[PDB]
């Protein structure tokens, strides 16, 4: 199930992040109530700090495609998101030594920056 | 810079024109009585005018006898000249057919798409286009679907072509919570697939446009779910129209 | 695929219709009271197809025809409810049968059609007999067909339509009526047997040596043809068993479904035929254009498909040989791009009074000759605009004539295309 | 217009009301929209007494319409043997041509009026006359499977 995104074993979390990344490509622009990674943004704030470098990077690219699937209406709730998300993104995504873990974290911040009215 | 409606022109009243020997002539057993009766008000009373009276004019006595013939009248000629009357009302009296008027003729018209005589299908469909362009999608969206599910092959292909006609001229902009989305997957798509999967090719081929005119409106990604369930062979026919179709 | 609903419309419709019921009632061993006095199981094996009492509906705007049927020999057997008749007649006006007077009555007919279909285990389709030069049989028949086509679209529509000829009625509006009716049949029926009065007269006059053929004389040839083509349908048999299978193996292109029927041997009204023909003789009444019920020369065109029905006790080995022979010894006359397009079937029960017989149903492109004749007469009439006020007065538009004219010519062109086609 | 009432009568076939309208000096050769005189219309619809009435009052026996149709054309088309011989006796054009190139012999042959074909022939009809497409009356019998007509055309 989806609740396996917080499962103990890493390779089962790694699935859920890929499963999610599909969801945000393949699900509805209008958006299923199953797309509730807005009104609890603590979820992905947790996922970005995964405690596994490979399953972390996969959570960030799921957050990334989520965070561009949200350029559809109405998502005025991007204020809450920047508060919850970019501190984890900066603290441990930009920080990362991993080439791709960093590159997608910056891209994520970009997408949160243009969610906002200004910088 | 805003534009004008040319409709500001003063209106004309036709109620006084009708003759005493009209109700009995339309309700007669002799076909030529009915035809002439209808044909007279069309060539003499409706065709001349260019704007009917919005204020305080009840046509829902006249319109319900146009329906009575369009549905049940055995004379295909009396149907043809009636649906052209219906169109004239809906055309010269825009913004009138809110419900009572539009709904009084809507389901009769959809029944009579069964007619295959080109001149008659011309007149019935063009009148359906009138009631739609001034009442879309009040009652038609629902009832148009109903008659896509109908047993006669002709009414299926014609009422589906109707949804196609309407969909090309479908209008914005509320939020994306218009009547089309409330019932999109639940009803519109489930019913358009019944056309797409019909036994006849000419029926199926109308569905293929009416699905590619649908994707154009509501995103080829949203409907990729029932696309997968469809044949790979039907898929490339649907896509064929998607590339040509405009809304 | 079991039951068939039968319809007869107009004067001709009920004439050749009743004659047909006379013929196959005897063949199945039914008396005019409606009781079995046969002596074979192959007679009641598929009696459920046409009977319940016939599954027959009788239609005419002309009320007189009612009595001409019931006062006939087997007139007592038809269900009284299944008679549906108008007050006045159409008077050779197709528009009156299709739009005005015939349309007012057509609902009453569909009510009976529904009734008879309602109590069918599994319907096959329908069977309409009618003339094309009339007003009722053509105008109301074609309107009935379309009205059934849309109420029963999962069923076969099979017509026995008889073509007008100056040799049988000098009425000049018949080309109009028949052209308008062909414009319907090409769009509305799965298969149509073209019975040509031109050819029925030419057979009664030249082959049977009757100086003045009556309707009864022409109707004898028709009723015998109908029992012949319906032999597969009415008795047990492997090939061309039901209406759909027949049409599947007979009609390669939907619009080109006009069969040129013909059968053998040609007998007179109750005359004696000493020495029953041999199998090779029967087989050699196929190309023999003097046996075609349509006035066309198979030599002048090509067969797309052919169905042969041999009736009587005879050598299945010899029939196969003779048919396999006549095909390849005339190989240029059968289309090459349809392999095994000729199909033969045998029924052991022969026709009435004859030891052997053979009916020859053929989709021959030569049939374009028939539609040529009708169109030239139509155009000659239409270019001078004669009698148009009849049709237009009944609500018809002058345009309709042009469309029917053009649509029949497209039908002629299509036949000409596939005639000149090559396999290479 | 009194010339238009005489067309209405001669067509629909009210023998008596022709005499009434003609006694009021109606135009015996009055043309309708397409150039059809009353003699055309009576000869189309088979009103023999109306034909003979108009002819003896000076009807143009060889009058054409907008399409070159003489009354003998229309009588031979519809098959009015009684009228054909009346027209011919009043000096009708046996080999008249119309806009489509047809003679009266073409029309009587197409419509299978064998009795009228023989009358026209004996009044010196052109058996070898051709139409627009290039077909004679004899070609029509060949094309239309009418061996009864082929024999009557070579008599
Ligand atoms: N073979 C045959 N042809 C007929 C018979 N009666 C009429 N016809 C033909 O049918 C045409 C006239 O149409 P008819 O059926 O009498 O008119 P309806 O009653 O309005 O359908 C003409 O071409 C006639 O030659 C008949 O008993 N047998
Ligand atoms: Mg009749």
């Amino acid at each position: 199930l989806e609740q396996r995104a917080s499962h103990k074993v890493w390779k089962a979390r790694l699935n859920a992040y890929q499963e999610l990344n599909n969801l945000f490509t393949k699900s509805s622009v209008i958006p299923n109530d199953v797309a509730n990674y807005w009104l609890d943004p603590e979820l992905f704030a947790s996922y970005i700090v995964d405690s596994n470098v490979v399953a972390q990077e996969n959570a960030i690219i799921a957050l990334h495609t989520l965070l561009e699937y949200i350029s559809q209406v109405p998502n005025v709730s991007t204020s809450k998101l920047r508060l919850q998300w970019i501190p984890p993104l900066v603290e441990k995504g930009l920080s990362s030594s991993r080439a791709a873990t960093k590159a997608k974290a910056t891209d994520c911040i970009m997408l949160l920056t243009q969610s906002d009215t200004s910088i | 810079n805003a534009v004008d409606p040319f409709e500001l022109l003063p209106p004309s009243v036709i109620l006084d024109k009708f003759p005493a020997d009209f109700q009995t002539r339309i309700s007669s057993t002799k076909w030529k009585d009915r035809v002439e009766a209808l044909e007279e008000i069309h060539n003499n009373v409706l065709k001349p005018v260019k704007k009917l009276a919005h204020k305080n004019q009840d046509y829902s006595d006249y319109l319900r006898v146009l329906a009575n013939v369009i549905q049940k009248d055995a004379n295909v000629q009396a149907v043809t000249i009636a649906a052209n009357s219906v169109q004239l009302l809906c055309n010269s009296l825009r913004s009138n057919f809110t419900r009572s008027y539009g709904a009084i003729v809507l389901v009769p018209l959809l029944e009579r798409t069964k007619e295959k005589k080109p001149s008659v299908n011309e007149a019935i469909c063009s009148a359906l286009d009138a009631v739609a362009t001034y009442c879309g999608f009040d009652d038609c969206l629902e009832e148009t679907l109903n008659y896509m599910k109908h047993k006669t092959p002709q009414v299926r292909i014609e009422c589906t072509k109707f949804l196609t006609r309407m969909l090309q001229g479908w209008k914005s902009d509320g939020p994306l919570q218009n009547q089309l989305l409330f019932k999109l997957l639940p009803e519109v798509t489930t019913a358009v697939l019944k056309i797409v999967n019909d036994t006849q090719p000419t029926t199926r081929n109308t569905g293929f446009e009416c699905f590619a005119t649908l994707m154009k409106l509501v995103g080829e990604r949203e409907l990729a779910d029932p696309l997968e369930k469809l044949d790979n062979l039907k898929k490339k026919k649907i896509y064929e129209y998607y590339e040509k179709v405009e809304v | 695929m079991r039951e068939i609903v039968h319809i007869q419309a107009g004067q001709c419709g009920n004439q050749i219709g009743a004659k047909f019921w006379e013929v196959i009632s005897d063949e199945h061993g039914i008396d005019p009271t409606g009781s079995y006095h046969g002596d074979s199981d192959l007679q009641l094996e598929r009696i459920n197809v046409y009977y319940n009492v016939p599954r027959a509906i009788l239609v005419d705007l002309e009320p007189g025809t009612m009595d001409s049927v019931r006062s006939g020999p087997f007139g007592q057997i038809f269900r009284p409810d299944n008679f549906v008749f108008g007050q006045s007649g159409a008077g050779n006006n197709w528009a009156k049968g299709h739009y005005t007077e015939g349309a007012e009555l057509v609902d009453s007919v569909l009510d009976v059609v529904r009734k008879e279909s309602e109590s069918c285990d599994c319907l096959q389709g329908f069977q309409l007999t009618h003339s094309l030069g009339g007003g009722t049989g053509s105008g109301m028949g074609t309107l009935l067909i379309s009205k059934i086509r849309e109420e029963y679209p999962d069923r076969i529509m099979n017509t026995f339509s008889v073509v007008p000829s100056p040799k049988v009625s000098d009425t000049v509006v018949e080309p109009y009526n028949a052209t308008l009716s062909v414009h319907q049949l090409v769009e509305n029926t799965d298969e149509t047997y073209c019975i040509d009065n031109e050819a029925l007269y030419d057979i009664c006059f030249r082959t049977l040596k009757l100086t003045t053929p009556t309707y009864g004389d022409l109707n004898h040839l028709v009723s015998a043809t109908m029992s012949g083509v319906t032999t597969c349908l009415r008795f047990p048999g492997q090939l061309n068993a039901d209406l759909r299978k027949l049409a599947v193996n007979m009609v390669p292109f939907p619009r080109l479904h006009f069969f040129m029927p013909g059968f053998a041997p040609l007998t007179s009204r109750g005359s004696q035929q000493y020495r029953a023909l041999t199998v090779p003789e029967l087989t050699q009444q196929m190309f023999d254009a003097k046996n075609m019920m349509a006035a066309c020369d198979p030599r002048h065109g090509r067969y797309l498909t052919v169905a042969a029905v041999f009736r009587g006790r005879m050598s299945m080995k010899e029939v196969d040989e003779q048919m396999l022979n006549v095909q390849n010894k005339n190989s240029s006359y059968f289309v090459e791009w349809i392999p095994n397009n000729v199909k033969t079937a045998v029924c052991d029960i022969p026709p009435r009074g004859l030891k052997m017989s053979a009916t020859f149903i053929g989709n021959s492109t030569a049939i374009q000759e028939l539609f040529k004749r009708i169109s030239e007469q139509f155009t000659a009439m239409f270019r001078r605009k004669a009698f148009l006020h009849w049709y237009t007065g009944e609500g018809m538009d002058e345009m309709e004539f042009t469309e029917a004219e053009s649509n029949m010519n497209d039908l002629v062109s299509e036949y000409q295309q596939y005639q000149d086609a090559t396999a290479d | 217009d009194l010339g238009k009432k005489l067309l209405e009568a001669a067509r629909a076939g009210q023998d008596d009301e022709v005499r009434i309208l003609m006694a009021n000096g109606a135009d015996v050769n009055a043309t309708d929209a397409s150039g059809l005189t009353p003699l055309h219309l009576a000869a189309t619809y088979g009103h023999l007494e109306i034909v003979e009435v108009l002819l003896k009052h000076g009807a143009d026996v060889n009058a054409i319409d907008i399409m070159g149709s003489t009354p003998l054309h229309l009588a031979a088309l519809i098959g009015h043997l009684e009228i054909v011989e009346v027209l011919l006796k009043h000096g009708a054009d046996v080999n008249a041509v119309d806009t489509w190139g047809d003679t009266p012999l073409h029309l009587a042959a197409i419509m299978g009026h064998l009795e009228i074909v023989e009358v026209l022939l004996k009044h010196g009809a052109d058996v070898n006359a051709q139409d627009k497409f290039g077909k004679t009356a004899f070609d029509i019998s060949i094309d239309n499977g009418n061996e009864d007509l082929a024999e009557i055309l070579q008599k």
